[PDB]
């Protein structure tokens, strides 16, 4: 049954430390991680106009 | 988005543990390959979330994290790629190799080094993983070799 | 602590039988074809009387081959000749010095000149002269 | 500074003047000590380098160098322990008094604030060792080591002097490297080659050129017990870097004639690796990889261009190390069988097994993975030495493959079952054979964490 | 030299002090003691000091007129250039 | 090798290159006797040169029709997982460096052991000086009389006797 | 290079009797090996392993596949003859399998 | 943070949701599962700390040094005098490194950060990158000469060709 | 390749096309044939050898692939249609070796 | 020593566990039941046809 | 190809006169066991045939050599030949690379590294 | 791990060799001393072992052909070989 808090200081301990090596980070260095684009599609202010 | 990258590294961070706790962490005995084992199977469930999330904005990422030695000019530090071939393939060839070790943990079974047979399979899942992940082409060239000695 | 007369000395004629086998036995008899003649070429100072050379080449063949050892792991008490390239080194095979992979490595250097052409499909050969026409050839519109 | 000089000479009568016994762990322990000192008020700039008296910059330069020379001092007592156990304790303390003779000088050179302190001091040396060779020798060919030792070392390096004296009076004073604010440049006639050449040749003598090497193997196969000055003999050796201070300068214009001290060390190091392969005798093997990865530096240091030295310091201290610990592993397998043949010991890694990993280690960096210090030393040579011209990754290419076959036939000849008749080679190695074998692969990979202490200032 | 002795060095005692006196004071004294040193040891090569200043001074040029490496020989007309 | 027995040597390997040939099980088989019938056509007769034409054209039509990649026997002389455990090879003598604490397990073992070294303790005297008189000067191959005459103890003791097991 | 494809497709057939060999004389003829064969297939240790992957066999290549941002055109007009042409040459290829088994 | 026209980048253009359909999105089980696992852990103890460090402020300055020396200047043996013409001429051109590695960095934002077109946009980095570089190696790098760094001897040696052929041999100018 | 004309903004990858890059064109079926807008048609992420025919038909199929996440299948005719709007283009290409063919034959 | 739990074989066919090969057959239908979909619906080629560009008027 | 390597040959009956070809191994297989069976011992054995395997080898050789076969005097074809040819190769790059860095730029102006 | 005993080697050996028609299965089993059962010269000796490697499968070697005079030898050392009994 537990055996409930082997998975958890095994996971559990990591997911807390590495994310608050993020969280206080991002920001900080001037470029850090890149992420792309939103790729936006005529759903939002744009007709289609076709279908052609 | 925030937790988008995170979890990769965490498959990452992960596979480290078996090794750090080799040496008085108070190893688990034999069935030490179990702890292994299960310290596979949550790797795979936690790539398989971040695939999830490109499927549906796209937004690869990389990281910027720790700055090497910078010469010159040029300034290499380290970084990872979470390109579309880093989405797919990781949790693929973690998903195989999930299943590969309870075949050697039957087929094995009645070596007695088994226990550093493990460890011998393990880095080179580490260390083969850390070439597609790599964006800086020396980085790439470490696991490059990583693994060509690995064969010997 | 070996005292007198360690190695060979400037032979390869020195008393023939003198040498083997003194000590160092190459040969029985002085005259194995094992006697320490093999100086062959000389004037270059490698390999004097040496209780030593010629004997035969291709390997130690590692095999049943059991007296008591025999070959490579074992050690036998003192036959050593020469040796350090005899254990990436083994015996005869089954054909003999037929080249036909250059024949074959040659083989698609047939096909070189199927290099010079071109694949596309659509459409066929259709023996033409002047149709050929990768992209136009009279006016445009 | 006598921040140093003083506690080392200081050590001089920490030794004698102690009881029996106690002396070896009497001396090792201050020895260690010494190394606080070392770092201590090192690792300064950095930029605008420290010179903190008017005969003396320690090591400012960014060739810190210095460390390590302070290292291998008490890592002999440890090394040397073995069979120097057997004779008298007023020559027991000649032997560690000498072996201290030699450790005061290296820190005299390497600082040294000019040229001619340096040469006094280059060639101060040679009286501590000599006397080491020849006697505790092994076997009786040590008496001609004796001699090809000197008669090359000595034989060129007095064409220094005849050099050094004629700059001196030439150009103002040689007193100080730190001014060399006036140079006039070196153009050319019959005469200035030879100053060129009798600048430079002394210094090839010690880090060897495919020619006039034939002393060093001599030396090295026949040498003391432990390698207990055959560690030091390969500190002393890539203590050629004076080359550094000169030729960036001091006629830096000539260029013209460089090529034949290229094209002839640049295809000996394609070379003598490949003559160390059917070597029969183990404390050869390794003699002849010295030779190679070092006479690399000689076509890093030539061409200018940073990049080079970024790389060129990386190796003299690459090797320095993984250099060294070789000589100390077949030293010890060489205690219990007491052939230096490498056919012999075989049928090893059963019977010791906690030593299989010490030479995997050993001979994974000669094969340099890429993350240690080794590649990152090798790969800024290649970076600049390719703009050269292109070629050069050929040759330089192919001595990234011969010596992988190199280090492995060695390791490889010692996995093998062998039981034979070994009835020796019983000790487990007690803990000196494994404590000594480390404070090596623990201090040298771990550099690669902060690897901006090791680099020139290009 | 095993009379089922244990013994590293030499013989009954210091040879235990001479294990002692080795590993305490090779490592754990040095190896770490010293190796936190230079870890956060202060800026190597004033590079540091460097990664500010010349970053405060990129915008400060292109914020008004000025261009942004200029090499322009360090304000000539200052030299009356030797023409023949 | 005496000329007897030397068409043994044939005949061992001449049908095992054969059935790595066959493949059904009964094809070996049922070229036993047909191909076996070539041997005893002439079944009495010289043994010099008369006969030696069934040595001499032996060679040829044999290597001719070699190297169908023969059935190897896995452990032997060659192919796969022969030798392959090495990782043990009881390296025998193994009982000398222990310092106990690691010597209180297996106390019978122990007791055992230092009961068998009174043979080897002293068997010599007779052991090594009867080999002074068994072979007289040059003597062929060398083991002792095959008793002793009395007891051997072992006599080849123990390196031969005592050997190393496989696992 | 008109040569490859004369070349590959030539291959795609040896992808047949590389298959249809080692099944052959493993899966299809008389018991051949000596006797005293011990063979127990209940292993719990490894049933368990072949059974993930089957399953994440078949489904897989149409799982990975069906979900892409699409990066290419394919052709998609097909003509006749270049069609099932390496389906083609594996259906002869079981029958040479067989016939020459 | 940093300096924002130190390290411009372009606004945010946060994509607009599309539901449109009637399925359960499994992320809203994570999003909303996952925050809860993490901000308790996690920010309370950077706001615990943060405040823990209200108690003492220390002070590290803005290092500014005193130019003085010039550059040309002075009589030619000169020891004193020209001991620091180049301590201005070696810490500018330690500087003058780190602006390419600054203008550098800004180059790669202008590509993950779109990447899909690379060439349509960005108007600025690669077309002025390039125009950069350029302004580099000629006169402020001594070539081959960088190994010695030859510092204010060669520096100027270099500058001396780019006056004494330049501008006036150029024939006719 | 139409208007051969020169480019106002020189960005390559054909980010100048000649108006629209299309396969070839026009040259008379169709003279202007007509694609989709380019301010939308690199304002998306769009690869090249997306931007040949069917710009606008194949935006809307990957509109409603964002809609339907947890699901396998958006449309199956569209992605059919895909072909009626490519396979119709593709086979008015096929039309380029009849030409050619016949009209540099004699005459 | 480990057990009996299953003895070898002289060639008398040793018997299967019965729940050995059933457990097996069920992934017999995963290929001849995902093989259904193939031709419903899908042909030997779905793809359209090249109508012969006969206008080269 | 290397080699036949005659794994049959002429024989029968005669050199049957050869014997104690064996007797001269068998010797020593007698003493070498003769040696390698005894209760104390603890050590190595001399082997000879080890010890004149190097020592005729590495050493005894310029002792032994003579200056004097042009076989001997080889070694030009080898040991400074393609010494030269080294230096053919290269003095004439590094000039044809020079050529043009003067005359014409072939490189770009973003390499600043070299 | 397979368990293996002294009793099938005197059963095997004896089963197969009281297998073939040439042999009446009232014949010698451990000792016939195989002279009587060696006609000819040839195909006995080495006929004999060609069966018998079908079953256990290691190689027979050449040297130990000489050994099968007595029926109790050839099951002697074959003991020896696979690690058999105590
Ligand atoms: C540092 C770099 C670590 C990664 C490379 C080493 C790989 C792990 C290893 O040592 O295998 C030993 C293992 C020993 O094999 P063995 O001869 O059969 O074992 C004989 C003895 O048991 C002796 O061999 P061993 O296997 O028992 O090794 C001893 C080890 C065994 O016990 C362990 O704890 C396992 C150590 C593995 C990780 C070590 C720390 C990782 C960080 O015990 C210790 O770790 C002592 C504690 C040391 C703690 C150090 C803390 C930092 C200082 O394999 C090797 O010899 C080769 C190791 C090198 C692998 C390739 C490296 C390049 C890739
Ligand atoms: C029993 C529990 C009681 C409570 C214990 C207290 C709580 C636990 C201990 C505290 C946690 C320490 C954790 C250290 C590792 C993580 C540190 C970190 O990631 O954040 C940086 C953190 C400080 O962050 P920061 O203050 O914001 O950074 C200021 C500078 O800008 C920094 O920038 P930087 O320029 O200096 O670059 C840093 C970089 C470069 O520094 C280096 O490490 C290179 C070292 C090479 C030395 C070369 C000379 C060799 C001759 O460091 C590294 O490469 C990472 C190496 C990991 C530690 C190094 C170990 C050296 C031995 O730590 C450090 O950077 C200083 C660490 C100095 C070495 C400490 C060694 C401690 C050894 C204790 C071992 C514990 C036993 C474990 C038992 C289980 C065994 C199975
Ligand atoms: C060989 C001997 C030949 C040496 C030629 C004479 C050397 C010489 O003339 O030096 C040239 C020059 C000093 O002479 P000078 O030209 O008059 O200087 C102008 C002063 N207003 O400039 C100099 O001062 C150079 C003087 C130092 C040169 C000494 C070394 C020359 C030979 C070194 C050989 C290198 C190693 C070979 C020996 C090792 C084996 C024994």
């Amino acid at each position: 049954y537990r055996h409930s808090i082997f998975a958890f200081t095994h996971v559990l301990i990591p997911v807390w430390i590495i994310h608050y090596y993020l969280k206080y980070h991002v920001t900080t260095k001037p470029y850090t991680i890149v992420e792309k684009k939103p790729r936006i599609f005529p759903g939002d202010t744009i007709l289609e106009t076709g279908e052609v | 988005m925030n937790m988008f990258s995170s979890l990769s590294l965490v498959t990452l961070l992960l596979l480290t543990m078996p090794i750090m706790m080799m040496s008085f962490n108070t190893y688990k005995p034999s069935n030490y390959p179990l702890y292994v084992k299960t310290a596979i199977s949550y790797a795979f469930i936690t790539s398989m979330i971040p695939t999830m999330m490109f499927i549906h904005s796209g937004q690869e990422l990389i990281i910027s994290n720790w700055h090497w030695l910078t010469i010159q000019t040029l300034k290499l530090s380290l970084s990872f790629k979470m390109d579309y071939f880093s989405m797919m393939f990781i949790p693929v060839a973690l998903f195989v190799t999930w299943s590969i070790m309870e075949f050697s943990m039957w087929y094995m079974y009645s070596d007695p080094n088994i226990n550093k047979f493990f460890k011998y399979l393990l880095l080179f899942l580490i260390t083969m993983l850390i070439l597609v992940t790599a964006n800086n082409l020396f980085q790439l060239f470490i696991g490059w070799e990583g693994v060509g000695i690995m064969s010997f | 602590a070996s005292h007198i007369t360690k190695d060979m000395l400037p032979g390869p004629y020195p008393k023939t039988p003198e040498e083997r086998a003194a000590a160092a036995k190459k040969y029985n008899m002085r005259v194995e074809d094992y006697e320490p003649y093999p100086d062959d070429g000389t004037g270059y100072g490698d390999y004097p009387k040496l209780p030593d050379r010629s004997q035969q080449e291709r390997d130690p063949w590692y095999d049943w081959d059991h007296p008591d050892l025999r070959l490579n792991w074992g050690e036998p008490m003192h036959w050593d000749l020469d040796m350090y390239i005899r254990n990436r080194v083994d015996t005869s095979p089954t054909p003999v010095n037929w080249n036909l992979m250059c024949k074959h490595l040659f083989g698609f250097v047939a096909f070189m000149l199927f290099m010079f052409w071109v694949g596309e499909t659509y459409p066929a050969y259709q023996p033409v002269g002047p149709k050929q026409y990768p992209y136009n050839n009279l006016y445009l519109e | 500074m006598l921040k140093y000089i003083i506690p080392t000479i200081m050590l001089m009568p920490l030794t004698w003047l102690s009881k029996n016994n106690m002396i070896w762990v009497n001396s090792t322990a201050h020895s260690l000590l010494i190394s606080f000192t070392s770092l201590l008020l090192m690792n300064q700039f950095g930029d605008n380098s420290l010179n903190f008296s008017l005969l003396f910059f320690s090591d400012s330069l960014s060739t810190p160098l210095l460390i390590l020379t302070m290292w291998l001092l008490p890592l002999m007592l440890m090394a040397s322990q073995h069979h120097l156990s057997k004779e008298n304790l007023t020559r027991k303390k000649l032997f560690i008094t000498m072996l201290i003779s030699l450790q005061l000088f290296l820190i005299m050179t390497f600082t040294a604030m000019e040229l001619i302190l340096f040469y006094i001091l280059f060639e101060a040396t040679l009286v501590p060792t000599l006397i080491i060779i020849t006697r505790w020798g092994n076997q009786t060919e040590r008496l001609n080591a004796g001699l090809y030792f000197l008669f090359y070392t000595l034989a060129g390096s007095l064409p220094l002097l005849v050099a050094l004296i004629y700059i001196q009076n030439t150009v103002g004073s040689l007193n100080f490297l730190m001014l060399q604010y006036w140079v006039q440049p070196v153009h050319n006639s019959w005469s200035n080659v030879f100053m060129w050449l009798a600048c430079m040749m002394a210094f090839m003598v010690k880090m060897p050129l495919y020619g006039l090497h034939l002393w060093l193997p001599k030396a090295h196969v026949e040498a003391p017990i432990a390698g207990s000055m055959v560690l030091a003999a390969v500190l002393l050796k890539l203590g050629g870097y004076g080359m550094l201070r000169i030729t960036l300068i001091l006629n830096p214009m000539t260029d013209f004639m460089a090529y034949p001290f290229i094209m002839l060390s640049l295809w000996g190091m394609i070379m003598t690796s490949s003559i160390c392969l059917r070597q029969t005798d183990l404390k050869s093997l390794i003699a002849y990889s010295s030779v190679s990865h070092m006479a690399l530096v000689i076509v890093a240091i030539l061409i200018q261009t940073p990049w080079s030295y970024m790389g060129a310091t990386a190796l003299m201290i690459a090797h320095g190390l993984t250099s060294s610990m070789l000589f100390c592993l077949a030293n010890s397998n060489y205690e219990r069988i007491h052939s230096r043949t490498m056919i012999l010991a075989r049928g090893l890694q059963t019977l010791l097994p906690l030593m299989a990993t010490w030479w995997l280690l050993a001979s994974l960096t000669n094969l340099a993975l890429p993350p240690t210090i080794n590649l990152i030393g090798e790969l800024f040579v290649v970076m600049s030495t390719f703009s050269w011209s292109n070629i050069t990754i050929i040759l330089m290419g192919v001595n990234m493959v011969i010596t992988a076959l190199y280090s492995l036939y060695m390791l490889i000849m010692t996995q093998r079952g062998k039981y034979t008749y070994h009835i020796n080679n019983i000790s487990p190695s007690f803990t000196r054979e494994n404590a000594l074998m480390s404070l090596h692969i623990l201090p040298l990979l771990l550099l690669t964490l902060n690897p901006k202490i090791i680099l020139g200032p290009l | 030299k095993n009379p089922d002795s244990h013994g590293y060095d030499k013989d009954p005692a210091v040879d235990i002090w001479n294990m002692r006196v080795v590993f305490f004071f090779g490592f754990s004294i040095v190896l770490v003691l010293g190796s936190t040193f230079v870890a956060y040891l202060p800026d190597y090569r004033m590079q540091e000091w460097a990664r500010r200043e010349a970053e405060r001074l990129v915008k400060y040029r292109e914020a008004h007129g000025l261009p942004i490496m200029e090499s322009n020989c360090f304000d000539p007309s200052k030299i009356q250039l030797p023409e023949d | 090798l005496t000329h007897q027995q030397k068409v043994l040597r044939l005949y061992k390997r001449a049908l095992r290159h054969l059935e790595s040939w066959c493949i059904h099980r009964d094809k070996y088989r049922y070229f036993a006797c047909l191909l076996r019938a070539r041997f005893d056509e002439h079944k009495n007769e010289k043994d010099m040169v008369k006969a030696t034409q069934l040595l001499r054209e032996a060679e040829e039509e044999f290597w001719h029709g070699q190297h169908p990649q023969p059935y190897i026997f896995p452990e032997s002389p060659g192919g796969t997982s022969y030798e392959r455990y090495e990782c043990y090879k009881v390296p025998e003598w193994c009982l000398d460096d222990w310092h106990p604490s690691e010597k209180a397990m297996y106390p019978d073992y122990f007791a055992k052991r230092e009961q068998w070294k009174k043979l080897r303790r002293e068997s010599w005297e007779r052991e090594v000086k009867q080999l002074q008189e068994e072979t007289p000067v040059g003597g062929p191959r060398t083991e002792a009389l095959p008793p002793a005459r009395k007891q051997g103890d072992l006599p080849p003791l123990w390196w031969h006797i005592v050997t190393r097991p496989r696992e | 290079n008109a040569w490859a494809l004369l070349m590959t497709l030539i291959a795609t057939s040896f992808t047949a009797i590389y298959s249809t060999r080692i099944i052959f004389f493993a899966l299809l003829g008389q018991p051949r090996f000596p006797t005293l064969v011990n063979i127990n297939e209940n292993n719990p240790l490894l049933i368990n392993s072949i059974k993930r992957l089957l399953i994440g066999s078949l489904f897989a290549g149409y799982i990975i596949s069906n979900n892409i941002p699409p990066t290419t055109i394919p052709q998609m007009t097909m003509p006749y003859y270049l069609k099932t042409t390496a389906l083609i040459v594996t259906i002869l290829g079981f029958i040479l399998a067989l016939e020459i088994s | 943070s940093w300096d924002k026209d130190v390290y411009p980048e372009p606004p945010r253009r946060t994509p607009a949701p599309s539901p449109q359909t009637s399925l359960p999105n499994p992320i809203t089980y994570l999003t909303k599962a996952f925050d809860l696992l993490v901000d308790r852990p996690v920010t309370l103890v950077r706001e615990f700390i943060e405040r823990q460090h209200a108690k003492n402020k220390y002070y590290y300055y803005h290092r500014e040094f005193r130019r003085v020396p010039d550059i040309t200047e002075c009589q030619e043996k000169d020891v004193l005098c020209m001991f620091e013409a180049e301590m201005q001429w070696r810490r500018d051109y330690k500087v003058d490194q780190e602006i390419v590695n600054i203008i550098q960095e800004r180059l790669k934002a202008c590509q993950q950060r779109e990447g899909e077109s690379h060439r349509q946009n960005c108007a600025k980095e690669l077309e002025q990158f390039t125009q950069v570089v350029k302004a580099y190696q000629d006169r402020y790098h001594d070539l081959g000469a960088h190994y010695s760094a030859r510092k204010c001897l060669a520096k100027q040696k270099q500058r001396m060709l780019a006056e004494r052929k330049a501008a006036k041999e150029a024939a006719a100018a | 390749a139409r208007r051969y004309l020169g480019d106002a903004s020189v960005e390559p990858d054909p980010l100048r096309m000649p108006t629209f890059p299309p396969d070839y064109g026009f040259p008379e079926r169709k003279e202007r044939e007509m694609v989709a807008t380019q301010q939308e048609m690199n304002d998306a992420q769009l690869v090249l050898q997306q931007r040949d025919y069917c710009a606008h038909y194949l935006i809307r199929f990957l509109k409603c692939k964002r809609d339907s996440f947890p699901n396998f299948l958006a449309c199956k005719h569209e992605r059919h249609d895909w072909d009626y709007c490519e396979h119709l283009d593709y086979v008015k290409r096929m039309k380029e070796f009849e030409r050619e063919r016949r009209l540099l034959q004699r005459k | 020593g480990g057990g009996a739990h299953i003895e070898p074989r002289y060639r008398q066919f040793p018997q299967l566990t019965r729940s050995q090969v059933i457990q097996a057959e069920f992934f017999s239908a995963t290929m001849w039941f995902w093989i259904l979909w193939r031709f419903w619906h899908d042909s030997d080629a779905v793809l359209g046809h090249f109508p012969y560009p006969d206008p080269s008027q | 190809t290397t080699l036949d390597p005659a794994e049959y040959d002429i024989s029968s009956e005669t050199r049957k006169a050869q014997a104690e070809r064996l007797a001269i191994r068998s010797r020593l297989k007698r003493e070498y066991q003769l040696q390698y069976y005894d209760p104390s011992r603890r050590g190595v054995i001399e082997d000879p045939a080890l010890v004149r395997w190097t020592y005729a080898r590495s050493a005894n050789i310029y002792p032994n050599f003579r200056p004097n076969t042009k076989t001997s005097l080889l070694g030009a074809l080898f040991g400074i030949g393609p010494l030269v040819f080294w230096y053919y190769v290269f003095k004439t790059d590094r000039d044809r690379k020079e050529k043009l860095i003067q005359e014409g730029k072939l490189d770009r102006t973003f390499n600043i590294s070299y | 791990a397979p368990p293996l005993t002294l009793e099938g080697i005197k059963d095997r050996v004896l089963y197969v060799l009281k297998l073939y028609d040439k042999i009446d299965p009232e014949k010698l089993s451990v000792n016939s001393h195989f002279m009587k059962d060696l006609g000819l010269d040839s195909l006995d000796q080495v006929e004999i072992i060609m069966a018998m490697e079908d079953e256990f499968g290691f190689e027979i070697p050449d040297i130990d052909a000489e050994k099968l005079m007595c029926p109790q030898e050839i099951v002697d050392y074959i003991a020896d070989k696979k690690d058999v009994y105590e």
